[PDB]
RNA sequence: GGUCAAAAUGC
RNA sequence: GGUCAAAAUGC
């Protein structure tokens, strides 16, 4: 008539499996006050504090399970009409050491995604918090500093009628965690860099409103009296000279109602803004579909002859750069029927088929990178 | 791989208090957190410290997970008006993972070379993730690498310069989200 | 770049599956104060109140899941040495209508089990709360009255040194729910009755301490000025005459240190207590192994010639019963080295291969059934 | 679950080779195989619940048994229960030493919690006593080399 | 294997008597039993000795059977107020298996470097069991390894620090059942 | 009949 | 490269 406790199944060390419902760990509601200006920290905390925000089916499983060999899945949601737009981002970095920066340079290297709710009414990011292995723990997330920053990069185009709320659904995924380590002296391929290369703003009118971006990319971001930094750059700067194929990601952050055809090419800084003749250069013309927000741009390694310098002193006059630049131009005009400024953000996602000849002793600080209102 | 010879890069430059009263003792004391990026100092004086916003210095401050071998170099540039028959200074160097008295020393060097000395040695970062370590994290009551110093007649053995170099096998992963580094002038 | 919510797996209507750990709904701790006397209600509440007692892995699953096609599994646990003993029971009935009875007659028809912790250090009962179908709900359990009574039937033999606590672990099982309905006029086989047929107490010494139990079993239990009732009896009494094989379950409720060899047989009430000659009747001698607490006894239908009456008036003199009785005797002696009284409880589990000739108009009330201290 | 230096003493450290060496390393993992022995009279009853956690939890944590746990019970004449915790109950290797003061709120190293899942019950004065011995670490991984940390903490003992 | 670079661990720290009468001679004398864990001293003064309850120090005191190679390091941190033109001190180091005069010396170093010196050398434990040795056991009139010192102008060549490290091939077996090690403060 | 117990352990 | 999106609906 007796029961053996020993042969009871109370000692199962396994990763939660189930339906997207069953594997729901939390529900965070984030607030998007209609007077939001851009560069605004909507909520910066600890992941573990983000996940511990509701009692949902695998919630205790998150807390009373020591090894989770699956992935944190976010599902965000806020709908905004087509005559306005906000540019939000979820940045997950691996630790915070103090009163840290919440730019976008500084918070987009590990795993972060930008989205204009007017175009993308529901985003889903998945990440692996221990970039070094295949499992995580809540206590890990807790006692290590895993951070989640939710920021506005380019504020409202049109100010909505009342406040808004972004609801992020958090879950554990059905897919395994895969590492992403960096050997600093023997890079991989494709090398993951993820660099905010700039927030390009084109005013309304018939101005070629030509934006030039340095292709020298070590030290990182400039600050008044300081340098801003993210690992994927830290390491790059460990090298001296570089080449490869540069893959850029152009995102629209303004309201699908602000129109422009933007022309991208590759040149040098010695050219005047009135150079009729550039479009006689390899160039690619970009145009955004109403609800289209991401154009991926690929420049091949054949657009560069010789490797270039990883760093160039900050004063080096647009007449002395011997390093290739990434020029963006208005091929037509900026046109709208509502006040607004066309804003598109550029992020260097991966350098593919890289070649790094060298080792950089260093050069003090770096130059500035675009930013501004809304 | 990716390599170049004799290209090391700067991290530390510690200078000794000028105002030092050879009366409340003979020595001055200081430490460098190699894997953290912080110079901790005495109350002996007004110390002049600088950490260099180097490719590496820069890198180690930002990279949350560290596995591998880094190369260190400490150089003593001293007071050269002091006549060599008149030298009274040693400088005791230590290598620990905590700034605790209860922790024990890894390596221990003591150098007493007039006006200048050099010291080249390997440090290796071994940790609990997959062999990866995080700066003084509570996770596996984790630690670092510290290079502390003790200067006797600090008016003589005046300046200290710390350089490190990287190993073909240094691997990082993750971003320790850090404030803006201050750049002089 | 957009996610479809519609094709997301947030609408799964399925019964929780998992490891005994994953399918843990609650943890009830029950208190066994060392001054416990027997007939004591240790805790009488609502199942739903028993299950809602801790946040354990499938706990929210119990609450936010509308159809559970699996079974409530209890695992109880309290260890008591071999020189004492308590007789606890967990009775799960389907509703309570008022200030109800908590005997053992009244609370053991549906699904309940008696256990002496000195012998059985861990019990496991499994039940299906909707005896009418294959699924349950918490809201069901809630708004219908599912009851759980935890009672002491025969108090401590030896009073422990301090208080005790029984911890019941509650879980959802891996096994399906199977109905158990009753047609009252066309019984099944084997008919489930589960009837407390008595609490037989044999004092220490050389007394044949002969206990006779009426085999007439309709109306149920007697009370001072009332009748106590449980469905499996309600229905039996719907019939008039009955036969079949009577399967009895004899449980020890005293400390494994109180010894006796009990002799069971079948006769009539006209015999004197000094009837040398009974053991010349089919009889079966019972003896309990130290840690043995349950002896199942089966009397075959061939021990009865003709069907007997389902009811007999309460006064009918042990000289006028024409209905078979279930006699229990001491074939040796009650012996111990500690004060105690040998107590064994008898429960008629199933009538197998039944024959019911008739329909009972009824007879007012019924007779008494044994009970008492410890 | 930090187990280097050994045993604590008032003003001293107690030591046995198998620990001496362990402490030579810095970080460790593996499967920890524990051996639980009853040392009280078969008449003193208890069901003991073992699991693996951290020190930040309060003693009134209703919710632990929603952790992998294994319930132990001793048969009258049974005195040895062998307990095996698999390496999958730990995510990352832990530190071999932790300073002796490190507050139950600062250990980042896994602990081995034992609890009463019911009660201690007897009919004779007595206290339930069971001794735990880490027999073998199986399928070990030792990343490191420990410079050392002065002394170690205390370990239970007492009368009878 | 199991390895880490530049991680040695402390054993000895011997300090010289302060009360020393430069009259009953010039030298001070002391010894360290590397494989035993004991500092033996003069009657010259009031000596300040300490052995460190190190992972190894700890290990060698407890482990009854020893086969393999251990690495030693002795460091002289000295009196640095003494002007370098005014140094009168040597320190004669010896390596023996007994504290007997009749036994002969294995290695013999003599260092006279002002204020500080370093000395890195291998010791290997070879024994009669299967190549295993036990501290000064009577079994094969067994022995140890001893590091004795002789300090001339001990007021100068003041402090001595002994560190050792282990060899990938150090193998022990057995437990030398030892009393409780004393832990300061 | 349900339940339960059982058809056993170690690397 | 990861992520993501996609290879579509109804009884």
């Amino acid at each position: 008539m007796e029961t053996n406790l020993f042969k009871l199944s109370l000692d199962d060390v396994e990763t939660p499996k189930g339906s997207m419902l069953d594997l729901k760990i939390s529900q965070s509601k984030i607030a998007l006050p209609k007077n939001t200006v851009g560069g605004t920290i909507l909520r910066s905390d600890l992941l573990a504090n983000f996940l511990t925000e509701g009692n949902f089916r695998a919630s205790v499983d998150l807390q009373r399970t020591h090894r989770i060999k699956g992935m944190i899945k976010m599902v965000a949601t806020v709908g905004i009409p087509e005559n306005t737009g906000i540019a939000l981002a979820c940045a997950m970095n691996s630790s915070i050491r103090g009163r840290a920066s919440s730019d976008i340079y500084t918070i987009c290297s590990q795993d972060c995604e930008l989205w204009n709710p007017a175009c993308t009414k529901a985003m889903t990011m998945s990440f692996n918090p221990n970039p070094c292995s295949d499992a995580w723990s809540l206590e890990f997330l807790k006692r290590t500093g895993f951070h989640c920053d939710i920021i506005c990069v380019t504020g409202w185009t049109a100010t909505p009628m009342q406040d808004v709320q972004v609801t992020i659904d958090w879950f554990i995924s059905s897919q395994e965690c895969v590492p992403r380590t960096y050997c600093v002296l023997n890079p991989q391929n494709p090398f993951v860099l993820n660099r905010w290369m700039g927030k390009l703003t084109f005013p309304q009118g018939t101005s070629r409103s030509v934006k030039r971006m340095p292709l020298s990319i070590g030290g990182g971001a400039g600050a008044k009296s300081a340098i801003l930094m993210n690992m994927p750059n830290a390491v790059l700067s460990m090298w001296r000279y570089f080449v490869g194929d540069l893959v850029f990601e152009v995102s629209k952050m303004t309201s699908p109602y602000i129109k422009c055809t933007v022309s991208f090419f590759i040149a040098f800084g010695n050219l005047a803004d009135d150079t009729i003749n550039f479009e006689a250069f390899p160039h690619k013309l970009v145009q955004f579909g109403e609800i289209q927000e991401k154009v991926v741009l690929k420049f091949s390694q054949e657009e560069f002859l010789t490797a270039w310098s990883t760093q160039v002193r900050p004063a080096t006059t647009l007449l002395a750069d011997g390093c290739p630049y990434l020029y963006a131009m208005v091929h037509d005009s900026s046109v709208s029927t509502i006040p607004g400024d066309f804003v598109i953000g550029v992020k260097l996602t991966i350098i593919e088929n890289m070649c790094a000849y060298g080792l950089n002793p260093g050069i003090s600080g770096s130059r500035l990178l675009g930013t501004i209102p809304q | 791989s990716i390599s170049q010879q004799t290209v090391w890069n700067q991290m530390a430059t510690v200078r000794t208090p000028l105002n030092f009263d050879s009366s409340k003792q003979s020595f001055c004391q200081f430490s460098v957190d190699l894997l953290g990026g912080g110079i901790s100092v005495d109350k002996t004086g007004d110390w002049i410290t600088l950490v260099q916003n180097s490719p590496i210095s820069n890198l180690l401050r930002v990279a949350a997970w560290k596995k591998g071998c880094l190369m260190v170099k400490v150089v003593m540039s001293g007071n050269a008006a002091v006549k060599r028959s008149d030298w009274a200074s040693l400088v005791q160097v230590f290598l620990t993972n905590s700034n605790s008295t209860e922790h024990f020393d890894a390596c221990r060097w003591t150098k007493s070379e007039p006006h200048s000395w050099e010291l080249i040695f390997p440090i290796e970062v071994c940790g609990p993730n997959n062999g990866f370590e995080m700066w003084s994290s509570e996770w596996a009551n984790q630690t670092s690498w510290h290079l502390s110093f003790l200067v006797d007649n600090p008016k003589q053995s005046t300046t200290f310069d710390v350089l490190l170099g990287i190993s073909q096998n240094f691997e990082i992963a993750g971003n320790t989200l850090m404030p803006a580094f201050s750049v002089p002038q």
